[PDB]
């Protein structure tokens, strides 16, 4: 039963705690049981893995999880999405630096305590419930199944603080006919790194990351699969989740509306890091592959593509995509004898109404 | 010092129908986070109502109908304090006016808020 512990200014105080036996009971199956807890998301699976599906190496496993997210002490417009939900998937090696995913998933969403809002109520729109726009004392449920497909390269050099190589990470999925929703999304990342010395102390990354999503037959993407921006594993300078579309909120009484600065993300984002590693200037004594020290560009955008900008002339654009947010900042990842240690120092020199600057960002993490 | 996270209304009592008050809330001790804060109410007879709300930074501000208008929450320069100013006042604003505190985005149902002052009294003579 292995642990974890982590403290960073993205997701608060982190717990981990977790298990894995092979060849449970002489049977060839794995078994786990694995759970995360964070200041906004509490998270629990269970799953049972065969990796002689086929000869060939194919491995089919499966996967029972209940997920309870909290969106306010995510620094959301607030609600409450409690799911659960089943994964069967197949994993196909094709050779050292590349392996791709394809399976079948069931999810239920249990959601409550939505503050009415106006991009919230037109996809509860779209889905033909009509709640009232005066009462945080609501509920929606749904029950969707899925396809899901991935693709990943690695051909990294070495996987802590790389030098060379390239990694890309390709996500996919999309509703069955019978579901409650019907929409698709997909996610894309990828991360380079060029070496620029012959001895490879100063390197270039280059990191990208895009999602977008949709719905199908007049339906809209759920906003609980929306993606989001902002915070120090996208942009750092910028607190978590503020970059993007902020909540227009309809009266309460037991066209008026009102403006806020309360992110709510959006179903298109795009996202890209510059980033220069150099040498720590006077930790050179020939190990200091302990430490890391960087100077980087972020940016990144995120924009709802069904924000009606004709009936709502009153407020932003959310529809637009090129309101780019970007910062400039230093960063240090040291592999200290107490744990990993990263922190940065970031000015956002380009920003829009409501985003939330946060200059300083750093996670720490303990593993026993 | 407190050992828990204690929230002290001040302002508050007697006034005339079309008169004025200022009340204000402070999260006691040290508090190193930072609070989405809100006014709650509970009248004579009714059950404890939402009043207005107000962000951590200040940059979202919302108001229950009945007092749009004639009601302004504010965030003072200070740490955690808040500051609920009743103009053009009506005896159906009579309450115990109720201070809430909330780490994390603001929210309109009294379950979500996690801290809570003892409530101060506000009458309205016709
Ligand atoms: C290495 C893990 C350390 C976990 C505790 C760090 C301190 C957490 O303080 C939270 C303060 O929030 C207020």
């Amino acid at each position: 039963f292995n642990f974890g512990i982590g403290y960073g200014t993205e997701s608060g105080v982190s717990f981990q705690a977790g298990v894995q036996q092979d060849n449970w009971l002489g049977t060839g199956y794995a078994v786990g049981i694995n759970g995360t807890k964070n200041d906004y998301q509490t998270y629990a699976e269970l799953s049972v893995t065969n990796p002689y599906f086929t000869v060939d190496g194919v491995s089919l496993g499966g996967r029972l999880f209940y997920n309870d997210f909290q969106a306010d002490d995510a620094d959301l417009s607030d609600y409450t999405n409690k799911s659960y939900g089943t994964d069967v998937t197949l994993g196909f090696p094709i050779n050292e630096y590349n392996s791709l995913r394809a399976g079948l998933g069931y999810v239920h969403n249990s959601l409550s305590n939505m503050q009415p809002q106006v991009a919230m109520w037109r996809y509860l729109y779209s889905m033909g419930e009509h709640p009232s726009t005066s009462d945080q004392d609501n509920s929606f449920k749904t029950d969707d199944f899925t396809f899901n497909y991935g693709w990943t390269y690695n051909k990294l050099d070495r996987g802590y603080f790389p030098t060379d190589g390239s990694r890309v990470n390709l996500t996919g999925k999309v509703t069955i006919p019978g579901s409650d929703n019907e929409y698709y999304k997909v996610t894309l990342d990828t991360a380079t790194y060029v070496p620029i010395d012959d001895d490879h102390k100063w390197v270039v990354l280059g990191r990208t990351r895009w999602g977008y999503g949709d719905g199908l037959g007049g339906k809209e993407m759920p906003f609980y699969e929306n993606f989001y921006a902002g915070g120090s594993s996208t942009v750092r300078g910028f607190q978590s989740n503020t970059i993007g579309p902020k909540a227009v909120y309809f009266p309460h009484q037991a066209k008026d509306l009102s403006k806020s600065d309360d992110a709510v993300g959006g179903n298109a984002m795009a996202v890209a890091s510059l980033e220069f590693i150099t040498p720590t200037p006077f930790i050179s004594d020939k190990y200091a592959n302990s430490v890391r020290t960087s100077f980087f560009w972020d940016m990144g955008t995120v924009w709802d593509t069904n924000w009606d900008s004709s009936q709502y002339s009153g407020y932003p654009d959310y529809s637009d995509p090129s309101n780019i947010r970007m910062s400039a900042g230093i960063a240090l990842q040291w592999m200290s004898p107490l744990g990993p240690l990263v922190f940065s120092y970031a000015q956002p020199f380009k920003k829009y109404d409501g985003d939330k600057a946060e200059q300083f960002q750093f996670n720490i993490g303990k593993t026993w | 010092g407190p050992s828990q996270v204690q929230l002290v209304e001040s302002g508050g009592g007697l006034v005339q129908a079309g008169g004025s008050l200022r009340l204000s809330c402070a999260a006691s001790g040290r508090t190193f986070s930072r609070y989405a804060m809100a006014w709650f109410r509970r009248a004579p007879g009714k059950e404890r109502e939402f009043v207005a709300a107000i962000s951590a930074s200040a940059g979202t501000i919302f108001y229950t109908d009945s007092v749009k208008g004639r009601f302004t929450i504010s965030r003072d320069h200070a740490k955690n304090t808040v500051s609920l100013q009743m103009n053009s006042l009506r005896p159906e604003d009579t309450a115990v006016y109720y201070c809430a505190a909330k780490t994390g985005t603001w929210a309109t149902l009294d379950r979500r808020y996690d801290y809570w002052g003892q409530g101060t009294r506000v009458t309205v003579s016709a």
